């Protein structure tokens, strides 16, 4: 098996445009990841509210889409709750709220790019595993 | 003075290693199983054995590389390179676990050997052969934990494997299936490894403790002389001061040193029988009285039903990965788990 | 070359440093040596974190042990800790690291070309172990130096700048002390305190007042001893209660550090004052409580009623009593009701956390607290892997606090081994049977019989 | 002693280190290339990193019977393509 | 409790007392040897 | 002479059959007091709430325990590491509910053995003799110190604390294995190298010296005979002895001087038992076992399990199922 261009090839928003990334994406895509994220969604979940996780279907049932690199970019600007009705910047990382979540101020827009194919990728390899918690360690 | 007797010459010559007719067993079997264990942990992998990397080459540390044992579906093939399985295939034979019983095997002759030198080399020199004698608990060890528990098991798969974390499995496995820890005997090795370990410490402390004066030296090693007829420290010191810190001490140093030999290899002696039981699923694994009172009143606990919910979660959680041949699949809702964890 | 050899010295290799005992010059070289040592790794390990800082990272995150030090002196660190400034912690390493310079040329002279003994050079620096009123006075310079140590952390944080205050109103910041606690109730009040739980001796020191009193107390004590043990010498009754020698003072100093370090170790895990979480990272009890908070707060906002939700074993889901009847978090947590903290205070009243204020009350900036604090607990792996020990790998996280108190737990224990090991070879060498038992006089053979 | 030369001898002496100092490292090098070369790999039938798996299967190549268990691998390993 | 709690200060505090006058006692002078180490 | 030096002579004196010492006169009572509560409570102590959720446990005798069940149960999670001496409880009813006895024994037990340490010290001066007995029975003391007070103190709570009992002390080290991995920390490897290798070197050092004894008597007598106490001379040859050994490996292996080797003897067990203390104590700290889940990873990035990982799923069942019902949040952060 191997990290094929097809394996990193990720829908790149809604209308069924794909985005094909680099080696290099994706290595930095788990770094940044590593860096700005896992501390509460190591492997796939979240560790403050575990009922949401970062499984592909799950973000596709959000509002709005998240299964998508735009939708994860815009995330990282502007989380929302899950039925979108709720702005949370001001509790969750993102480049809106910088001030508060000092790690976010030296990402740039590649890096948000990177983190959300990492985020659509890893379950491509991982499976069950990504979002899936201590039952499938 | 023929040929045999000018070899038994050459065999027992005095040189820096010294050989023996023991030598011819123990130095090919030992340095194959050294060997074996060396080039398994460096380049062979467990990945058509156990679904696992095992070597060096695969990524693993000092702690996580092991020779494994071979399938559970080979049962206890003695899986000899020429034999039916591998069939001369070098590589297939490695694929196959082949190097598990090559190392096992030439490692209990090895242990056959060391023995064999043991007497060997105490008969030449004109010694009680006590060292032996003592050395008698390794092989029960040996013998009981990697020859006949597996042969009371469906196959070779469940025979430790020669690994440091691998050999940590078997410990966990053995709690959460056995309950190891509550059998009598493995108490009684406990016992005897900690009693042997108190008896060392103790024994090295108090000879260091009760040394007579027989040098100038503030540093006081070379203030004593192989060759001296005197002992180098005080027996009557060090009775007086056990007698009054501890109630009793030992008067006598023959019995002291058969002593520091009886308590490590009747321990060790113990867990052997208690493993061989455990080859036959023969365990100490429940308490009925504790059960059927459990059974009857839901608010009756003790540590006992405490561990068994320990057990029983580890039976769960590592059976399916652990036991890849039963092809286990325990969906999510089926596995224990207290609340939240 | 003198006393540099077994037959000469009575001393193996091993023990060789014992060679030095009635050598003050050369002693002298290996103490200001080993000094010159421990200032070059302050200053080297300085400089190594701070190259290797990233300023928009929480401290705890970077392995950094050295300028969480620097910055809970104020140095550096703006509200919320902040990091605003890195050259003071430039100016801290290069400083110590050139200083380490002086201190080694010093020792590495007097241990191999100064006169090996001072005795004949100067009756000032020379010295005999025995001679208990130069004993006491050298004792007695180095408490001066001492009590002026903590003077000038008494100076940082009253004319200088200030310290960093966690407790500070509006939020964490540096602030200047003004009125530091000087009535001697409060401060020894502190030193009777029991060490158990909800008291925690010392180690419960929980605003910045009480530090900077207690240390303009702890300066003005160690001058005035010093003084008095330059200007005295041992009474009768301590005479005969100590051995006087070398390896006793040597044994007494050992279990002094042994001590030292075991209250560190507390220290370092239970404090969260003189070891700001904004710089160390949440304390155990700390994180175990934030979790607390973050469930609380989540299920709440889901429209759960937090202080009647009865949890599985009947005790309150979130909310439960302490033995004495405050309110406290539930679950496990139960245990550390005791930890106070600035992101928590906010919601306790007089009968501890409040319902109302937990229902109306909570900010955002407290949910980001303590989810932070959840989520950066002082659990991980020998090799740094983050979390609890069944946590895959991907977060590389081990606490400062967990690297401070371990490994000063290691160091005290083998400083209290090494106290016993010099003071029963101390009694032993002065009474004058430390080389073994005199074979012709056996004192036990001397002795009537137990039986 | 054993007639033995001494190893304190021997490990200072000009001659061992100039044979030593060839040998030694041909030897070192000679275990690298055996990994370098990817050799070892095919020596013992340790997978690759690329092959332990097919790219879209995640079944364990387990082997399952004993005795045409060499063909069962065999064919595990054409099943990489 | 209280009187229980009395009770064990007292005695704790009894026998602590011992502990250091004891060893305040010339306790160097108690050995076999080098008595006079003063 | 004065009462009170007639006194310290007797308390010092080096004719009782059992030292008594400075030391001892706080060891006494303390570990009189340790034992008494500890009988009592073991044969007829009602159930305890360790876990401080109203689930008491029961450990003693008299309430349905056998010798391999039966524990003293420890103080309730709601006490922490607050002190609960019996005049802190509402009465006897609430102090036994509450873990009150196990908070007395093991205090009493770790000042009386701690004075134990003192007193091997105390009697080897008064002997003659040299000091460091004692620092070879700080290893097995620290260990006392850090299953019964250090882990409790660093995880918050003497609910946390070493049982009292056999299958109690099998509970903490698998709830330990959980929640620290201590199986791959290298100081708990140490500590076994300690304990694997002091009975090595015990049956080795047995079987050597029993080896070498000299022919001292016939056939129909107990060889042990052949040695009388007091007597000057040894009582085996430890050149035989060492020509042995020293052939049994190669010379250079073997120890031919007995202070040297007797030294060996009392410092490898001694070390590594150190070690153990040491690993439990700062595993106490949750500094923990070197973790490798999910270590090796293919071309593609599928995880390759090893035995670690294995491990880990044990691990996983441990902690998913210890205490049941005491976690309401999903991380065990204590
Ligand atoms: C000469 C010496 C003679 C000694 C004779 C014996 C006398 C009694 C000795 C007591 C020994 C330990 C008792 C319990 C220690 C403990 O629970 O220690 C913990 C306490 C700290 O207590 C904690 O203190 C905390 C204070 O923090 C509070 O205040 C903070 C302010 O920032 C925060 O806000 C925090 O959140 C808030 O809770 C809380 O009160 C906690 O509830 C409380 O548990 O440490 C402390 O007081 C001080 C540190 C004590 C040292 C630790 C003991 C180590 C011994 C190891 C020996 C090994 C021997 C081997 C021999 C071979
Ligand atoms: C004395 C040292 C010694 C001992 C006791 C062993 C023992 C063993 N070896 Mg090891 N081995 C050794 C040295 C030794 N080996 C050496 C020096 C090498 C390097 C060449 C090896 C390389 C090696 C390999 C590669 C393998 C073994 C294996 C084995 C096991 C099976 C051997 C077997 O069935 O033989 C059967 C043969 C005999 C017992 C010979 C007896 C001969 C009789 C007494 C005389 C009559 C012979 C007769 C005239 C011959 C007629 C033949 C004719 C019909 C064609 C056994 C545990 C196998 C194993 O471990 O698999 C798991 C295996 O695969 N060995
Ligand atoms: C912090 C650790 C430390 C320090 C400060 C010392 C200091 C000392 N040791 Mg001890 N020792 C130590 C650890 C230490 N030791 C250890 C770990 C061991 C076991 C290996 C020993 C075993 C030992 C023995 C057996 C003896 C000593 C002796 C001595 C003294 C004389 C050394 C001498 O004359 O050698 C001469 C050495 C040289 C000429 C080589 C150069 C040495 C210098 C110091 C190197 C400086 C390097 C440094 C980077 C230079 C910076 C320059 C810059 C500032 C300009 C000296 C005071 C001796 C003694 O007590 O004599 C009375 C003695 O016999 N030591
Ligand atoms: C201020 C602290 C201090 C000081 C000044 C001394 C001073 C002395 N000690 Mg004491 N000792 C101490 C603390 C101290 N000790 C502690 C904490 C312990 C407990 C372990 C001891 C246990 C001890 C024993 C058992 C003995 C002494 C002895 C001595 C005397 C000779 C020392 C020597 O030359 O060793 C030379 C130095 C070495 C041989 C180096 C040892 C190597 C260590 C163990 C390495 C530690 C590992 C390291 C921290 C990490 C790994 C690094 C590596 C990877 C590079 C000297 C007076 C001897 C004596 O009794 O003299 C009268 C003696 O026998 N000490
Ligand atoms: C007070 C002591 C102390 C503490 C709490 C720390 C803590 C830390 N160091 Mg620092 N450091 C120290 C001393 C300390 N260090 C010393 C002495 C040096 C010079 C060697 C350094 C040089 C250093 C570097 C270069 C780095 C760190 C880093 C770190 C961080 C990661 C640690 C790690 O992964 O360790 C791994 C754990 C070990 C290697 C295990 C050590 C176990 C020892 C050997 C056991 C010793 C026992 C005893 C002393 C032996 C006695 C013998 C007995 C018989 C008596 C952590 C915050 C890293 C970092 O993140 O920086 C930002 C980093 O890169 N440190
Ligand atoms: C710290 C412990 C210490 C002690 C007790 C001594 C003691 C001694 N030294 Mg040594 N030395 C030391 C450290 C020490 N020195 C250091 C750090 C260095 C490197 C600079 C040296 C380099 C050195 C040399 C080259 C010589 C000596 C000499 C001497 C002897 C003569 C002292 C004298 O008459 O000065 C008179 C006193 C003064 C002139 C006043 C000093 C003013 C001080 C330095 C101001 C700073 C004070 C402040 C507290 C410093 C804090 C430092 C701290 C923060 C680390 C005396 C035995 C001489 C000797 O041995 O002759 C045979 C000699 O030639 N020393
Ligand atoms: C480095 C610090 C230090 C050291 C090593 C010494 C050493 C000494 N002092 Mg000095 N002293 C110091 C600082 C120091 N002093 C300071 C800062 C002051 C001003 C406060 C003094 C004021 C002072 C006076 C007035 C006297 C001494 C005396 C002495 C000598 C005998 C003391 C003794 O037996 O203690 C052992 C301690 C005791 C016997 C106290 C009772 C024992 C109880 C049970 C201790 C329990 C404490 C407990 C474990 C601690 C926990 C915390 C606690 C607060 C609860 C000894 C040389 C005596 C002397 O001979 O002077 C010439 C003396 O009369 N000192
Ligand atoms: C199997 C087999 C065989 C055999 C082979 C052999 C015999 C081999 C050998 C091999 C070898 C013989 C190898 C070796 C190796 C070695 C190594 C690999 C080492 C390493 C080391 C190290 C790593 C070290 C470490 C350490 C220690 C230990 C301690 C001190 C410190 C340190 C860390 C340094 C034959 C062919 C018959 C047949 C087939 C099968
Ligand atoms: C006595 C003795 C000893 C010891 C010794 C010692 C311990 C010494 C020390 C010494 C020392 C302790 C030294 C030090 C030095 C230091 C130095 C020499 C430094 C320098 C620095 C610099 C040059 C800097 C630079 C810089 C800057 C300025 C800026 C930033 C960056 C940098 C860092 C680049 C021994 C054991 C051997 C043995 C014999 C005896
Ligand atoms: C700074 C500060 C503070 C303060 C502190 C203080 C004020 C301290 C003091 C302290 C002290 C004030 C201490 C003391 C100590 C003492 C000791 C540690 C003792 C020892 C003793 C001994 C060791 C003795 C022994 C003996 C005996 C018992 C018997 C007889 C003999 C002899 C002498 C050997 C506070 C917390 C407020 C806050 C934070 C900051
Ligand atoms: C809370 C802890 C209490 C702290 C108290 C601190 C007190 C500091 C001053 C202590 C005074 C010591 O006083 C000490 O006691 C009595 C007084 O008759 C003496 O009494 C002793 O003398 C000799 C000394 O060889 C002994 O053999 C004899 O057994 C005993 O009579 C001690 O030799 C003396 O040194
Ligand atoms: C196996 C041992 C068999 C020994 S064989 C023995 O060897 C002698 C020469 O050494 C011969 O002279 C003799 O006839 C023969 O029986
Ligand atoms: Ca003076
Ligand atoms: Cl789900
Ligand atoms: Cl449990
Ligand atoms: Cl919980
Ligand atoms: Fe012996």
């Amino acid at each position: 098996a191997e990290l094929t261009p097809e394996v990193l090839t990720v829908p790149l928003n809604s209308e069924g445009k794909t985005i094909t990334l680099t080696e290099k994406q994706y290595l930095e895509g788990k770094r940044l990841f590593q860096y700005a994220c896992a501390s509460c969604h190591v492997g796939g979940i979240t560790k403050t509210n575990p009922s949401l996780d970062l499984r592909t279907e799950t973000l596709a049932l959000a509002t709005p889409p998240r299964d998508n690199i735009e939708g994860l970019v815009d995330y990282m600007k502007n989380p929302t709750t899950y039925d979108g009705e709720q702005e949370i910047a001001e509790v969750h990382p993102s480049l809106r709220s910088a001030d508060i979540f000092p790690k976010m101020r030296n990402l740039t827009e590649k890096d948000l790019v990177a983190i959300a194919g990492h985020i659509l990728v890893e379950p491509k390899i991982l499976g069950d595993k990504w979002g899936g918690g201590k039952v499938y360690y | 003075r023929g040929w045999f007797d000018i070899l038994d010459d050459w065999l027992k010559r005095d040189r820096f290693v010294f050989v023996g007719w023991s030598g011819i067993l123990l130095f090919p079997c030992a340095y194959l199983a050294l060997g074996g264990w060396l080039t398994g942990t460096t380049f062979v992998t467990s990945w058509y054995t156990h679904g696992l990397a095992s070597s060096y080459l695969e990524g693993c540390n000092f702690l996580t590389v092991a020779v494994s044992t071979p399938a559970n579906s080979m049962g206890h093939s003695l899986l000899l390179l020429w034999g039916p399985e591998a069939q001369g295939d070098f590589t297939r034979w490695c694929q196959l676990g082949g190097l598990w019983t090559f190392i096992a095997l030439h490692g209990a002759f090895g242990l056959i050997g060391f023995m064999l030198r043991q007497f060997e080399i105490a008969r030449l020199v004109g010694v009680r052969p006590y060292n032996a004698i003592a050395f008698s608990a390794p092989i029960a060890v040996f013998v009981s934990v990697f020859l006949i528990y597996p042969l009371g098991q469906s196959s070779w798969f469940f025979a430790p494997s020669f690994g440091v974390a691998a050999i940590f499995r078997f410990l966990l496995f053995f709690q959460g299936f056995h309950n190891w820890t509550l059998n009598p005997f493995h108490m009684m090795g406990v016992a005897g490894v900690l009693g042997g370990a108190l008896l060392c410490a103790i024994h090295g402390a108090t000879v260091e403790n009760t040394l007579f004066q027989d040098g100038e030296g503030a540093s006081t090693f070379r203030a004593f002389n192989p060759t001296q007829a005197e002992e180098t420290y005080s027996m009557v010191t060090a009775n007086r001061f056990w007698s009054q810190i501890f109630g009793i001490a030992f008067s006598n140093k023959r019995w002291l040193h058969f002593f520091m030999l009886f308590v490590p290899v009747t321990g060790l002696w113990m867990s052997a029988i208690g493993v061989v039981g455990l080859a036959l699923n023969l365990r100490s694994y429940d308490f009925i009285s504790q059960e059927i009172r459990a059974a009857e009143d839901p608010e009756f606990e003790t540590f006992y039903t405490k561990n068994l919910l320990l057990n029983e979660g580890i039976r769960a959680w590592m059976a399916p990965q652990d036991q890849p041949h039963e092809n286990f699949v325990f969906p999510e809702e089926v596995l224990p788990r207290g609340n939240a964890l | 070359a003198t006393n540099r050899d077994q037959e000469s010295s009575g001393f193996a290799w091993w023990a060789g440093n014992a060679r030095l005992i009635n050598l003050s010059g050369k002693l002298l070289g290996a103490h200001v040596a080993h000094a010159g040592l421990i200032v070059f790794w302050a200053g080297a390990m300085t400089l190594f974190e701070l190259a290797h800082f990233i300023p928009e990272k929480p401290m705890y995150e970077q392995g950094l042990i050295l300028i969480p030090h620097i910055a809970t002196l104020g140095w550096g660190v703006g509200p919320g800790g902040e990091v605003v400034d890195t050259f003071p912690f430039f100016v801290v390493g290069v400083v110590h690291l050139i200083s380490s310079a002086v201190l080694g040329f010093g020792g590495v002279y007097h241990a191999i070309r100064g006169p090996e003994t001072l005795e004949e050079y100067s009756s000032f620096f020379g010295y005999d172990w025995k001679d208990k009123n130069k004993m006491t006075t050298i004792l007695g310079f180095h408490l001066i130096v001492l009590g002026i140590g903590a003077l000038l952390l008494v100076a940082k944080a009253m004319f200088f700048g200030g310290l960093y205050d966690t407790w500070a109103p509006g939020g964490g910041d540096v602030r200047v002390i003004t009125n530091p606690t000087l009535d001697p109730r409060v401060i020894f009040g502190y030193l009777l305190k029991s060490p158990f739980g909800g008291e925690g001796w010392i180690v419960s020191v929980n605003n910045l007042e009480d530090v900077v009193g207690g240390h303009i107390w702890i300066g003005l004590i160690c001058i005035a001893g010093g003084i008095w043990h330059i200007l005295t010498t041992p009474f009768g009754w301590a005479r005969r209660a100590f051995i006087w020698s070398g390896e006793a003072y040597l044994s007494y100093s050992l279990g002094a550090l042994s001590m030292m370090g075991f209250i560190a170790t507390c220290f370092v895990w239970f404090n969260n004052t003189v070891y700001p979480s904004e710089f160390y990272g949440p304390t155990g009890p700390e994180a175990s409580q934030a979790q607390a908070m973050t469930f609380l707060i989540r299920d709440q906002k889901l429209g759960a009623n937090v202080g009647s939700a009865q949890g599985p074993t009947g005790l309150g889901k979130y909310l439960m009593r302490s033995p004495t009847g405050e309110i406290i978090f539930g679950g496990e947590t139960m245990r550390f009701w005791d930890f106070r903290g600035p992101w928590l205070e906010p919601l306790r009243g007089p009968n501890g956390l409040d319902l109302n204020k937990i229902k109306n009350d909570i900010q955002p900036w407290q949910e980001r607290r303590a989810a932070e604090y959840m989520t950066h607990a002082p659990l991980g792996s020998l090799n740094s892997v983050g979390g609890v020990a069944t946590e895959i790998n991907s977060v590389n996280f081990v606490s400062p606090r967990s690297w401070l108190a371990t490994s000063h737990f290691v160091l005290a224990f083998f400083f209290l081994v090494g106290h016993l090991w010099h003071a029963g070879r101390a009694r032993a060498a002065a009474a004058g049977f430390e080389k073994g038992i005199d074979r012709e006089s056996e004192p036990v053979l001397s002795m009537p019989s137990l039986d | 002693t054993t007639g033995e030369r001494p190893f304190s001898d021997i490990i200072t002496s000009v001659r061992y280190w100039v044979i030593h100092s060839i040998t030694i490292p041909a030897l070192f090098i000679a275990g690298w290339l055996f990994v370098s070369t990817g050799l070892a790999y095919d020596v013992f039938g340790t997978p690759r990193p690329d092959s332990y798996y097919a790219q879209e299967q995640r079944s364990i190549p387990l082997v399952t019977d004993r005795f045409e268990a060499k063909q069962q691998v065999e064919t595990f390993l054409e099943q990489l393509k | 409790m209280e009187t229980l709690k009395i009770t064990v200060y007292i005695v704790v505090t009894f026998f602590v007392l011992l502990f250091v006058f004891g060893f305040l006692s010339g306790d160097p002078a108690r050995n076999p040897k080098r008595k006079d180490l003063e | 002479a004065n009462l009170w030096e007639r006194f310290c002579n007797w308390v010092t004196s080096t004719d009782n059959r059992l030292y008594v010492g400075w030391f001892g006169v706080i060891m006494i009572p303390t570990l009189l007091a340790a034992t008494i509560c500890f009988v009592i409570a073991f044969i007829a102590a009602p159930p305890v709430d360790i876990d401080g959720i109203r689930e008491p446990v029961s450990g003693s005798l008299l309430y349905g325990n056998n010798i391999i069940t039966g524990a003293v149960v420890p103080s309730s999670n709601a006490i922490g590491l607050h002190f609960y001496p019996i005049w802190e409880a509402a009465s006897l009813d609430e102090w036994l509910y509450n873990g009150g006895p196990y908070q007395l024994i093991i205090f009493h037990f770790l000042l009386g053995a701690s004075c134990y340490m003192g007193r091997q010290w105390e009697l080897s001066y008064r002997l003659g003799m040299r000091p460091w007995i004692c620092v070879a029975y700080s290893a097995p003391l620290a260990s006392a110190f850090a299953v019964f007070l250090i882990y409790p103190i660093g995880q918050g709570s003497f609910s946390d604390g070493m049982p009292l009992g056999i299958s109690g002390t099998f509970n903490f080290m698998i709830v330990f294995q959980a929640e620290h991995n201590i199986l791959m920390h290298p100081f708990h490897q140490l500590g076994v190298a300690g304990v694997f290798g002091g009975a090595l070197f015990c049956a080795m050092h047995g079987s050597l010296v029993t080896s070498s004894l000299i022919r001292e008597t016939t056939e129909t007598e107990s060889a042990n005979y052949g040695y009388k106490f007091g007597q000057e001379e040894e009582t085996y040859n430890i050149v035989a002895a060492h020509g042995y050994f020293g052939r049994l490996i190669f010379q250079y292996a073997s120890f031919n001087n007995s202070r040297s080797l007797h030294f060996f003897l009392a410092a490898w067990p001694v070390v590594g038992v150190w070690f153990a203390a040491l690993g439990i104590s700062t595993m106490a700290f949750n500094l923990n076992g070197f973790n490798f889940n999910h270590s090796v990873i293919d071309a593609k990035g599928n995880v390759i399990n090893t035995w670690a990982d294995i491990i880990n799923r044990a691990n996983l069942g441990m902690e998913v199922m210890h205490e049941r019902n005491a976690h309401n949040f999903p991380l065990d952060l204590a």
